[PDB]
C-alpha cells in the first residue's frame, strides 16, 4: 500500500523475494528487491522477453519473475560500481552548495531502474516524466571527468543525456513515481 | 664548361630539396601504409646521386682541400652513397625496416643548405659580417651562464625545501605488491605523511610512498626534488611555464603552504619573466649593431571617371562585406544539407559574377598590361580565379575556400591610417619574408631529423611519420605541452638513452624559444623605428570659500631626511587621508565572502561608512574651493574627476540600499561589482601611478589599428570554420559506436584519475568507471557551429591554451588534411600577430622617453654618459711596505690563481647541497662535516685579506663586508650545530651555504653586469606591478560576488575557486602565466541543468553567469597578458644596454675604465678623489695601451689635455669624474656620437683650447690607440 518504505510487510505489501511461492492468489502488488518502486503489475502490463501478461496468472509462463530478478539483480551490481566510484571521489561533501552525495546516489538509482523497466507507475499521488531523472543526475550529482585516450572528450563530464539541440522531455511522459527525499 | 653553365647550378639547387623529400619518406610506417614507396625512394635516390657525384668527381679531378663547401659536398655524396647501400639490403631478405640502422640517415637532410647558398657579400664585408656574429655569440654565452647559475641556484633550493611527491591517498585494501588503479583516489591526490605538514585523507583512505610499494621511476614519473639532477630538469619544466600550478598544488598537499607560494611565484616572477627579457634585449642590441656596421660601412572613354569615381569604389566595397556576412551566416540550424545547387551557393556564384563584371571591366577600361603591373590586381586576379574554381559544384566549401574568406583584404582601403600602418609595421618585405623561411626550414629539418633519429622505436607513436613528427615539433616550438612530447619518447626509448633524448629536446627547446621567438620581436622593433638617415634629416631639420581652498591646498613638511620630506610632501594633507581611508576599505573588502556579506555584518560595514563619510567631505570641499568644471583648476578635469564621483555615487548608493536578498542576473548584483573599483581611485591619488597610466595610454591608436588586424585574421578563420566544420567535430560519447543511430541505451565509462602516474594494468583488470547513457555531442569547450562560436574558440587557440585538444579533435573528427587550417591560424596569429602587440609597446615606450629619435650612435653614447657617471674610483688600498709581512701577504692575495681557486671553492661547497640535508639520513653527517672544513679555508681567506690591508681600507669594499658577514654566519653556524645537532643547524648550514653560493657574481664581471641588469629592472618597474596589482584586486573583488558559489568543474576545484579574496587572487595568477584560463572561464559559465537555480539569492544558486564569464575572462587576459606585461619587457630592454658593455673600439670601454682606475689610484695616493692640477701632466704620462698619449708625435694632444684641466676650475683641483669626462669626449667620433645641440657647446670650447694653445706656443717663442686616432681624425678635419 504505501512506499516500499522500511519493513518486509508492514506497509500492506512484501517483495518477490523467492521464486515459487506465487504460483496462483489474485492481488497483484508485490514490490521488486533492488528496484522497490516497481510492483509485478506494472512489470507484467508493460514488456517482458519470455512471455508477457494473462498467463502469468492462468503458472504456465511464469518464466518472467525470474526474468524481473535477473534484471533486478543486473541493475544492482552496476549501482555497486557507480557508488564505489562516488566513494573514491574525495571532493563529494563541497563541490556543490545546495547538493549532496545522498541525493546524488537516489537520483542515479532511480535512472537505473527506469533505464532496466521503461514501464509506467501509478498510484503514489507524486507522479514524472521518467527522462526527468537524467536532469536530475546532471544537477545534483558531482562533475566526473572521463578517460581521455582514444576519444578526446573536450571537457565534457562522464554522465550527459542531450547533444546537438535534439528534442527531450516531448510529452512521450513515461509515468514515473517522485522517488526521493528533496 | 658541363660545371661553369648557370643552367646546371639552379638544378644542382633546386634537386637539394628533392634529396630531403625522398629521406622524409624512409620510414617503416609509411612504407607498410604505401608499398610503391618504398621501390620509388630507391630510383629516386639512385639517379640523383649521379648529379651530386658526376660534380664531385669533376671539381676535383678535372677542374681542381681548404675549400669548406668541397669538403661538405664530398660529405655529403658520402650520405647518399651510405643511404643507398643500407637501402638496398633494408629492401631485402638482408634486415628489416624496423631495424636502428636506419639512424644512419640523420646527417642527410642538412643537404638543404645547399639549396640556398646565398651566404656571400649579403650588402657587408666578412670582417664586417664576423665582427656582428662573435660580438652576439660573447653577449649570448655570458647570458647562458647567468641562466645556468639561476637554473641551479632554484635546483639547490627545490632539493632543500621540497622532496618526493609520491605519498599518494590509497584505498586500504591495497597490499604492498599489488598497486593498481582501482586502489587510488578518482580526483588523485597527494598528502602529507605528517599531520598538519599539508593535506591528510578522509576516513576510509590513509597515504604511503608508492615507490616504497613497488612502483618504478617511470611509473612515478621523471618530475620531483630528490637530487640536484631531477631539480633542475623540473626547474627548466616550471620555468618555461608549462604545468607549473600542478607542481605548486603537489607541493601545497605534500608539504607547508608558505614554502610552495614563495618558490613558485619568485620562479616565475625571475626565472620566466625578467630572464627571458635578457635574451630578447640581446637580440634587440644584434639588431642594434646592424644597423650601426649599414651606417658606417658607407564608349571606353568613359575610363577617366567609372574606374575613379567614389561611387563605383564604395559600391565595391559594401558589395563585399555584404557577400563576407552572407557567406558566413550559414550556421548549423539543423540535420538537413542538399548542397548540389542550394541558397547560399547563389548568393556566392552572383558575388562571383559581380567580381568577375567588376575585374573584365577594369581590365577593358585600363587595358590588361597597364592592368597587371599593380600588386593590389595581381592579388584581385589570384581571388577572382581561386572563387570562379571554388564555386564549381564539386570544390564548393572545399579547400579553395581560402579564396572565397581572403575577399575581406580589399576593404582595407577604407581608412589611409590602417593601410599605413600595414606597411610601416610589416616594413620591407625582404626583413620578414627571410626569417619565416628560415624558420620553415629550420622546422622541416630538425623534424626530418626526429623522424629519422626514432622512427623505428615500435614503441613510440607521434615519430612514425614525417607529419606525426612535424606536428611533435611544431607543438614543442608553440610551448604546448612540450614536456609531454619528451615524456613519450623517454618513457619508450628505455633508461640507458633517456639522458641522450632528453639533452637533444631540451637544446632544441631553447634555440626555438629563446633565439627564434626573440628575432620575430627584433625585426618588428626594427621595423617601428625611422632608418637612421630621416631621424639624421629631422634633427638637422628640426634646428568664506576661500577657507576650504585653503584646506584643500594645505602644505608641506641632510639628504636621508630630504628623501623622507620629499615623499610627505609627495599630496596634500586631504589626499593622503583618502588614501588612508581608501586602502583601509579594501582592506576590509578582503575578508568579504558569499557567506559573509557587509548586508549581514556590521564589522565589515564600518568601512562602508567610513569611506562615504570622508568622500563626500573631499568632494565638497573640492568643489567649493574649485568648482565642477568652470575653471583649469576645477575637480571634473578628466576621465579622472569622472571615475571618482563615480565611485562616490555607486558607494553611496549602495550604503544607502544595503538589499538584504540579491538574485545572481539582477541590478543589485551589477551594483555590488560596480562596487568592486574603489582600488582605482589610487591611480588618481598617487602620481606615479598617473604618469604610468598616461605613459600606457599614448599607445592607444596603434594598439586598436593592432587590434583591427587581429579581428580580421579571427573573422576570415571563423568564417571559414562555419563553412567547413558546422555539424561535423560531432560524434558519439561510446568510443566503439560509429554512427548516430546506435547512440542509444547505457555504456561503461572509464574516468580519469590521473594523466601523470602512468601504471599498467594486471592482465584481467578492468579501469575504474560506471554505467552512463551515451548521446552524440559536440566538445564542451569549442563547437564550430555558429561565427559567435567559431570567434570564442579562435580566441582561445590564439593563446595556446588548449590549442592542441582543438588541433586532435579537427584530425580526428573532421579529417587529416583539416590540420592546415589550425597549424596556419597558430603560425599568422600566434607566431606574428601577437609579436605585433609586442613591438608596438615597447616602441611606444621608447617614443616616451624620447630616444626613439637618436641614431644607435647618440643612444649608446648616452647610456656611456650615464654609465661613466655612475662609475667610481677603487676602494683598494696601496700595498704596504713598512714589514714584510702584510707586504707577501697583499702579494699572496692578489695573484690571479688565488683568485680563481676562491672562486671554485665557493662552487665545491654548493654542491653539499646535492641530496636534502634532513637529521634521519647518515650521508647528511659527511655533508655538514664537509662544510666545517670550508667554514675554515674562508675563515683563513678573510684573515689573509685583513693582514694584506689595513682593516678601515678593506671593510670600504662592498664583497669584502658581504664575504665577512657571510662567514660570520658560517662561524657562528659551525658552534652551534656542534653544540645542538637538530634539524634547524642543519637548515641554518643550508641557509649559510646558499647564502655563498651568491657571492660568485661578485666575481665575474659579466655576471655582475646581468644581476646589475636584472636587479635595476625591478627598481625601476615597481608602479607597474603596483598597477598590476591594483587591477588584480579590482577583478578578485568582482570574481568573488560574481562566481563565488560555482559548482566544481573540469579546473574549478578545491585548488581553484573564488569562494574568498585569497582564492580569488591566487586564481588570477595563475590566468596572468596563462595555465588554462578559458578550461575555467567554461566552468564560470555554467547554467541548467548542470547547476541547481534559486528565484532570488545569489549565495543559494551554485550556478556561473554566462555574460559575466565572457566579459570577466577575456578582458582580463588580453589587458594583462597582451598589454601589462610587455612593459616589463620594455624596461629590461632600457636597463640592459645602460648596464651590460663589451669591448668596442668606438667607446671608452670597461677595459679602458678599468686602466684608468688603477693608474689614478697610484696619482691619488691618499685617497682623497680630487688631485691637483700639477700632477695631471704626469697622471696623462702613465696611461699606455689603447688610452696612450704619446709624449712624442701628439704633442698638441698633450697640450690640450694638459690645458682643458687647468682651464676647468682656473688650476686647483680636479675630481675623477673631471678627467674621465674628458678621456670620453677625447676618445669618440663627436660628429656623430653627439647630439646636435651639445656639439656645438663641445667644439665651440675646444676651438677655444686651439685659440689659446696657439698664443701661448707663439708667447713662448717670441720671449726668445684611440685617444691618437680621434685627435688625427679632428686635426685633419681642423
Ligand atoms: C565587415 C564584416 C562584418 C561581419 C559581421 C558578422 C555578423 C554575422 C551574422 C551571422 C548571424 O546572424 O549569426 C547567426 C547566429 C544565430 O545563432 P543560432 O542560430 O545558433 O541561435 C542560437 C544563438 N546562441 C546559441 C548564441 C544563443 O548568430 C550568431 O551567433 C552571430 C553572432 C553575432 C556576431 C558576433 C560577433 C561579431 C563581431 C564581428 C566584428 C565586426
Ligand atoms: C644559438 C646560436 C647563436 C645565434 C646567434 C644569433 C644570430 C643572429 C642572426 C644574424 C643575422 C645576420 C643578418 C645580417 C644581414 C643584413 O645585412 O641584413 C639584416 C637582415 C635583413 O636585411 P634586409 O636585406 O632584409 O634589409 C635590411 C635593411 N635594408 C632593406 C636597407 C637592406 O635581417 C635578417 O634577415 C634577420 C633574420 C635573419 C635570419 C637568418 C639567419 C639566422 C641565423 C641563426 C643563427
Ligand atoms: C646519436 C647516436 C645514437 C646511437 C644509439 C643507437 C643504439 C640503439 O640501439 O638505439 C638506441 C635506441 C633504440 O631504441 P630501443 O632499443 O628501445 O628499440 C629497439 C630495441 N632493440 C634494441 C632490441 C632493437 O634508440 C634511441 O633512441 C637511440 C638514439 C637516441 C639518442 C641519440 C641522441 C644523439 C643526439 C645528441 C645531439 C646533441
Ligand atoms: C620589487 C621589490 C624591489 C624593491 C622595491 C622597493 C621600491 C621602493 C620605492 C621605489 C622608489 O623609487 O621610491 C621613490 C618614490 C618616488 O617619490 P619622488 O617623486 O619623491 O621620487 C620619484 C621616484 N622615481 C624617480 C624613482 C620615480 O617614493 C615615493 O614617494 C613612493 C610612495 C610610496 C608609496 C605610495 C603608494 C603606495 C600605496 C599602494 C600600496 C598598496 C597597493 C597594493
Ligand atoms: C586601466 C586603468 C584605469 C585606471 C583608472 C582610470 C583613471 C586614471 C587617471 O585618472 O589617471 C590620470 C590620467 C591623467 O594623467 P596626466 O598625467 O595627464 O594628468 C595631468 C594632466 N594635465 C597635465 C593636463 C594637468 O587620466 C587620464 O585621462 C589618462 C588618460 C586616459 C585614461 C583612460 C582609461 C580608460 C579605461
Ligand atoms: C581592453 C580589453 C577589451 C576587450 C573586451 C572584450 C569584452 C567581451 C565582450 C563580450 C560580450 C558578450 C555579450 C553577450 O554575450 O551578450 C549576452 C547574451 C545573452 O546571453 P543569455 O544569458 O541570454 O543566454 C543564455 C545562454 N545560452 C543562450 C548560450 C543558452 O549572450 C548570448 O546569448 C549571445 C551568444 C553569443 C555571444 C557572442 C560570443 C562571444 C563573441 C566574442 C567575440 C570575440 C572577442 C574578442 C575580442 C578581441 C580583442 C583583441
Ligand atoms: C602539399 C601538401 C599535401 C600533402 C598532404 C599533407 C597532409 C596529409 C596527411 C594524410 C595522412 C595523415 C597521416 O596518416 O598522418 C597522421 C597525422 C597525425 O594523425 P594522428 O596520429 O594525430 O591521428 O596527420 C597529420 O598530422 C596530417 C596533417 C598535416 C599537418 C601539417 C603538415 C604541413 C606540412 C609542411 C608544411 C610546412 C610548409
Ligand atoms: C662544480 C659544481 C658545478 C659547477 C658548474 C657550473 C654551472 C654553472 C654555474 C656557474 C656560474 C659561474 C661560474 C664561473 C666561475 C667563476 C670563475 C671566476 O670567478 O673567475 C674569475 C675570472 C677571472 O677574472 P678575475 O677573477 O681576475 O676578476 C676579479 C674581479 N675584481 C677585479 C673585482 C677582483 O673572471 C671571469
Ligand atoms: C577596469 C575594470 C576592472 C573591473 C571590472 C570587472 C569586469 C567584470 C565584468 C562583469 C560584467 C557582468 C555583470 C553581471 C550582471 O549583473 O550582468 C547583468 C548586467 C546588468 O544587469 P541588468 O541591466 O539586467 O539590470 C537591469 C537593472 N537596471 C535598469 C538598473 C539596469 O549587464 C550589463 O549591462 C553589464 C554591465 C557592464 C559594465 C561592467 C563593469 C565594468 C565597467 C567599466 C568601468 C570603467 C572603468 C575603467
Ligand atoms: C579501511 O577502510 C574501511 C572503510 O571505512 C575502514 O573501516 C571503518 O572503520 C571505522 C572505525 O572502526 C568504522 O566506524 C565504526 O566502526 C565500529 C565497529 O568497527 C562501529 O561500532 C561504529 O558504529 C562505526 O561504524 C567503519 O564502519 C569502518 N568501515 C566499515 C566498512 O564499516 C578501515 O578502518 C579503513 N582503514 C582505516 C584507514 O581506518
Ligand atoms: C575503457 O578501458 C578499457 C580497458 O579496461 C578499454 O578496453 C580495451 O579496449 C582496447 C580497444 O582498443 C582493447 O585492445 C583492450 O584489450 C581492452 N582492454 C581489456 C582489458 O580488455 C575500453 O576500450 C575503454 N572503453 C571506454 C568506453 O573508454
Ligand atoms: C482478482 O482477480 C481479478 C481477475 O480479473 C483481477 O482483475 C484482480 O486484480 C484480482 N484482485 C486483486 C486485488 O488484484
Ligand atoms: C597481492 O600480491 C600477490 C603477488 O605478489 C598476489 O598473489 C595476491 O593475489 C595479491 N592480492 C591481492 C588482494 O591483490
Amino acid at each position: 500500500a504505501r512506499n516500499w518504505s522500511r519493513g518486509a510487510a508492514g506497509g500492506d505489501g512484501q517483495e518477490v523475494r523467492s521464486k515459487h511461492p506465487t504460483p496462483l492468489w489474485n492481488l497483484s502488488d508485490f514490490y521488486l528487491s533492488f528496484c522497490n518502486s516497481y510492483t509485478l503489475w506494472e512489470l507484467f502490463s508493460g514488456l517482458s522477453s519470455p512471455n508477457t501478461l494473462n498467463c502469468s496468472l492462468d503458472t504456465t509462463c511464469r518464466q518472467c519473475v525470474e526474468a524481473y530478478q535477473d534484471y533486478d539483480h543486473h541493475a544492482q551490481e552496476k549501482y555497486e560500481e557507480f557508488e564505489s566510484v562516488l566513494h573514491k571521489y574525495l571532493q563529494s561533501e563541497e563541490y556543490s552548495v545546495k547538493s549532496c552525495p545522498e541525493d546524488c546516489k537516489i537520483v542515479y538509482k532511480a535512472w537505473l531502474c527506469s533505464q532496466y523497466f521503461e514501464v509506467t507507475q501509478f498510484n503514489c499521488r507524486k507522479t514524472i516524466p521518467c527522462k526527468q531523472y537524467c536532469l536530475e543526475v546532471q544537477t545534483r550529482c558531482p562533475f566526473i571527468l572521463p578517460d581521455n585516450d582514444e576519444v578526446i572528450y573536450g571537457g565534457l563530464s562522464s554522465f550527459i543525456c542531450t547533444g546537438l539541440y535534439e528534442t527531450f522531455l516531448t510529452n512521450d511522459e513515461p509515468e514515473c513515481c517522485d522517488v526521493r527525499r528533496e | 664548361l658541363w660545371i661553369n653553365k648557370p643552367w646546371v647550378h639552379s638544378l644542382l639547387r633546386i634537386c637539394a630539396i628533392i634529396s630531403v623529400i625522398s629521406v622524409c619518406m624512409n620510414t617503416p610506417m609509411t612504407f607498410e601504409h604505401y608499398p610503391p614507396l618504398q621501390y620509388v625512394t630507391f630510383t629516386l635516390d639512385t639517379l640523383l646521386m649521379f648529379l651530386y657525384t658526376a660534380e664531385m668527381i669533376a671539381k676535383m679531378h678535372i677542374r681542381g682541400v681548404k675549400d669548406r663547401w668541397c669538403v661538405f659536398d664530398g660529405f655529403m655524396v658520402f650520405c647518399l652513397w651510405v643511404s643507398l647501400v643500407l637501402q638496398v639490403f633494408e629492401i631485402a631478405d638482408i634486415v628489416d625496416q624496423m631495424s636502428p640502422w636506419g639512424m644512419l640517415r640523420i646527417p642527410r637532410p642538412l643537404i638543404m643548405i645547399r639549396a640556398f647558398r646565398i651566404y656571400f657579400r649579403f650588402e657587408l664585408p666578412r670582417t664586417r659580417i664576423t665582427n656582428i656574429l662573435k660580438r652576439s655569440g660573447e653577449q649570448i654565452w655570458s647570458v647562458s651562464i647567468f641562466l645556468l647559475f639561476f637554473l641551479l641556484l632554484y635546483g639547490i633550493l627545490g632539493v632543500q625545501m621540497f622532496g618526493t611527491f609520491t605519498y599518494h591517498c590509497v584505498v586500504n585494501d591495497t597490499k604492498p605488491g599489488n598497486v593498481t588503479w582501482n586502489s587510488l583516489a578518482i580526483p588523485d591526490t597527494h598528502c602529507s605523511p605528517e599531520l598538519e605538514e599539508g593535506y591528510q585523507c578522509p576516513p576510509g583512505f590513509k597515504c604511503m610512498d608508492l615507490e616504497d610499494l613497488g612502483l618504478s621511476r617511470q611509473e612515478l614519473g621523471y618530475s620531483g626534488f630528490n637530487e640536484i639532477g631531477t631539480s633542475i630538469f623540473t626547474v627548466y619544466e616550471a620555468a618555461s611555464q608549462e604545468g607549473w600550478v600542478f607542481l605548486m598544488y603537489r607541493a601545497i598537499d605534500s608539504f607547508p603552504r608558505w614554502r610552495s607560494y614563495f618558490y613558485f611565484i619568485t620562479l616565475i616572477f625571475f626565472l620566466a619573466w625578467l630572464v627571458k627579457n635578457v635574451f630578447i634585449a640581446v637580440i634587440i642590441e644584434t639588431f642594434a649593431e646592424i644597423r650601426v656596421q649599414f651606417q658606417q660601412m658607407w564608349a571606353p572613354a568613359c575610363l577617366q571617371k567609372m574606374m575613379r569615381s567614389s561611387v563605383f569604389h564604395m559600391f565595391i566595397l559594401s558589395m563585399v562585406t555584404v557577400d563576407v556576412i552572407v557567406a558566413a551566416s550559414n550556421y548549423y540550424k539543423g540535420e538537413n544539407f542538399r548542397r548540389q545547387y542550394d541558397e547560399f551557393y547563389l548568393a556566392e556564384v552572383a558575388f562571383t559574377v559581380l567580381f568577375d563584371l567588376e575585374a573584365l571591366l577594369k581590365i577593358w577600361c585600363l587595358g590588361f598590361t597597364g592592368y597587371i603591373s599593380s600588386s593590389l590586381h595581381k592579388f584581385e586576379l589570384l581571388l577572382v580565379i581561386g572563387t570562379t574554381l571554388h564555386v564549381y559544384p564539386d570544390l564548393y566549401h572545399s579547400q579553395f575556400t581560402y579564396f572565397q574568406v581572403l575577399r575581406v583584404v580589399r576593404l582595407i582601403k577604407i581608412s589611409p591610417a590602417l593601410e599605413d600602418f600595414v606597411y610601416k609595421i610589416f616594413g620591407p618585405g625582404k626583413k620578414l619574408g627571410s626569417l619565416v623561411v628560415f624558420t620553415a626550414s629550420l622546422l622541416i629539418v630538425m623534424s626530418a631529423i626526429s623522424l629519422q633519429m626514432f622512427c623505428f622505436v615500435e614503441e613510440l607513436d607521434r615519430f612514425t611519420t614525417f607529419p606525426r613528427a612535424f606536428m611533435s615539433m611544431f607543438q614543442i616550438l608553440t610551448q604546448e605541452g612540450w614536456v609531454d612530447v619528451m615524456d613519450q619518447t623517454l618513457n619508450a626509448v628505455g633508461h640507458m638513452w633517456a639522458p641522450v633524448v632528453a639533452i637533444y629536446f631540451i637544446l632544441y627547446h631553447l634555440f626555438a624559444t629563446l633565439i627564434l621567438l626573440s628575432l620575430f620581436v627584433a625585426v618588428i622593433l626594427d621595423n617601428l623605428e625611422l632608418d637612421e638617415d630621416l631621424k639624421k634629416l629631422k634633427q638637422l631639420k628640426q634646428s568664506f570659500r576661500n577657507f576650504c581652498r585653503v584646506v584643500v591646498r594645505a602644505r608641506f613638511n641632510n639628504t636621508k631626511y630630504h628623501q623622507l620630506y620629499d615623499l610627505l610632501g609627495l599630496v596634500t594633507y586631504l589626499d593622503w587621508v583618502m588614501i588612508i581611508v581608501t586602502i583601509c576599505s579594501c582592506i576590509s573588502m578582503m575578508f568579504e565572502s558569499p557567506f559573509r556579506r557587509v548586508m549581514h555584518a556590521p564589522t565589515l560595514q564600518i568601512a562602508e561608512y567610513v569611506f562615504v563619510i570622508f568622500m563626500s567631505i573631499e568632494l565638497n570641499l573640492k568643489i567649493m574651493a574649485d568648482g565642477l568644471f568652470f575653471t583649469p583648476t576645477a575637480v571634473i578635469r578628466d576621465f579622472g574627476g569622472v571615475m571618482d564621483i563615480f565611485i562616490y555615487l555607486v558607494s553611496l548608493i549602495f550604503l544607502c540600499w544595503m538589499p538584504q536578498n540579491v538574485p545572481a542576473e539582477s541590478g543589485a548584483q551589477l551594483l555590488m561589482v560596480l562596487r568592486c573599483l574603489r582600488p582605482l581611485r589610487i591611480f588618481k591619488l598617487v602620481p606615479q601611478m598617473r604618469k604610468v597610466v598616461r605613459e600606457l595610454f599614448s599607445g592607444f591608436k596603434e594598439i586598436f589599428l593592432v587590434s583591427i588586424l587581429l579581428l580580421t585574421l579571427m573573422l576570415v578563420f571563423a568564417s571559414f570554420g562555419v563553412q567547413l566544420f558546422a555539424g561535423k567535430l560531432a560524434k558519439c560519447n561510446d568510443p566503439n559506436i560509429i554512427r548516430r543511430e546506435d547512440c542509444n541505451g547505457i555504456f561503461r565509462i572509464n574516468v580519469s584519475v590521473s594523466k601523470n602516474l602512468n601504471l599498467k594494468l594486471r592482465p584481467g583488470e578492468k579501469k575504474p568507471g560506471f554505467w552512463v547513457p551515451r548521446v552524440w555531442a559536440n566538445p564542451r569547450n569549442f563547437n564550430f557551429d555558429n561565427v559567435g562560436n567559431a570567434m570564442l574558440a579562435l580566441f582561445e587557440v590564439l593563446s595556446l591554451k588548449g590549442w592542441v585538444e582543438v588541433r586532435d579533435v579537427i584530425i580526428h573528427r573532421v579529417g587529416p588534411i583539416h590540420g592546415i587550417y589550425i597549424h596556419v591560424f597558430v603560425f599568422l596569429g600566434c607566431m606574428i600577430g601577437l609579436t605585433l602587440f609586442v613591438g608596438v609597446v615597447i616602441a611606444n615606450f621608447n617614443e616616451n622617453k624620447g630616444t626613439a629619435l637618436l641614431t644607435v650612435d647618440q643612444r649608446r653614447w648616452e647610456d656611456l654618459k650615464s654609465r661613466l657617471k655612475i662609475a667610481q674610483p677603487l676602494h683598494l688600498p696601496p700595498r704596504p711596505d713598512n714589514d714584510g709581512f702584510r707586504a707577501k701577504m697583499y702579494d699572496i692575495t692578489q695573484h690571479p690563481f688565488f683568485k680563481r681557486t676562491i672562486a671554485l671553492l665557493v662552487l665545491a661547497q654548493s654542491v653539499l647541497l646535492s641530496v636534502k640535508w634532513d637529521v634521519e639520513d647518515p650521508v647528511t653527517v659527511p655533508l655538514a662535516t664537509m662544510s666545517v672544513v670550508f667554514t675554515f679555508i674562508f675563515v683563513l681567506e678573510v684573515t689573509m685579506k685583513i693582514i694584506a690591508m689595513s682593516p678601515a681600507g678593506f671593510w670600504q669594499s662592498r664583497r669584502n663586508r658581504y664575504d665577512l658577514l657571510v662567514t660570520s654566519l658560517g662561524v657562528v653556524w659551525v658552534v652551534l650545530h656542534f653544540a645542538l645537532l637538530n634539524a634547524y643547524t642543519y637548515m641554518m648550514g643550508a641557509c649559510v651555504i646558499v647564502f655563498r653560493f651568491f657571492s660568485i657574481c661578485g666575481k665575474h664581471v659579466t655576471l655582475k653586469m646581468l644581476l646589475l641588469t636584472v636587479v635595476v629592472s625591478m627598481y625601476k618597474s615597481f608602479f607597474i606591478i603596483v598597477g598590476m596589482f591594483l587591477l588584480l584586486l579590482c577583478y578578485a573583488f568582482a570574481g568573488v560576488v560574481l562566481f563565488g558559489t560555482v559548482k566544481y568543474g573540469e579546473n574549478i576545484n578545491r585548488h581553484a575557486n573564488f569562494s574568498s579574496a585569497g582564492k580569488a587572487i591566487t586564481v588570477l595568477f595563475r590566468i596572468v602565466t596563462g595555465e588554462d584560463w578559458n578550461k575555467i572561464m567554461h566552468d564560470c559559465m555554467v547554467q541548467p541543468p548542470f547547476c541547481t537555480p534559486d528565484e532570488f539569492t545569489y549565495w543559494a544558486t551554485d550556478c556561473g553567469n554566462y555574460a559575466g564569464a565572457l566579459m570577466y575572462f577575456c578582458s582580463f587576459y588580453v589587458i594583462i597578458a597582451y598589454i601589462m606585461l610587455n612593459l616589463l619587457v620594455a624596461i629590461i630592454v632600457e636597463n640592459f644596454s645602460l648596464f651590460y658593455s663589451t669591448e668596442e673600439d668606438q667607446l671608452l670601454s670597461y677595459n679602458d675604465l678599468r686602466h684608468f682606475q688603477i693608474i689614478w689610484n697610484m696619482v691619488d695616493d691618499k685617497r682623497e678623489g680630487v688631485i691637483p692640477t700639477f700632477r695631471v701632466k704626469f697622471l696623462l704620462r702613465l696611461l699606455r695601451g689603447r688610452l696612450e698619449v704619446d709624449l712624442d708625435k701628439d704633442k698638441l694632444l698633450f697640450k690640450h689635455m694638459c690645458y682643458e684641466m687647468e682651464r676647468l676650475h682656473n688650476g686647483g683641483d680636479v675630481t675623477f669624474h673631471d678627467v674621465l669626462s674628458m678621456l670620453s669626449y677625447r676618445s669618440v667620433d663627436i660628429r656623430k656620437s653627439l647630439q646636435l645641440e651639445e656639439l656645438l657647446a663641445r667644439e665651440q670650447l675646444e676651438y677655444t683650447i686651439e685659440e689659446e694653445v696657439a698664443k701661448q706656443t707663439i708667447r713662448m717663442w717670441l720671449k726668445k690607440q684611440s685617444c691618437s686616432i680621434i685627435h688625427s681624425l679632428r686635426e685633419s678635419q681642423q
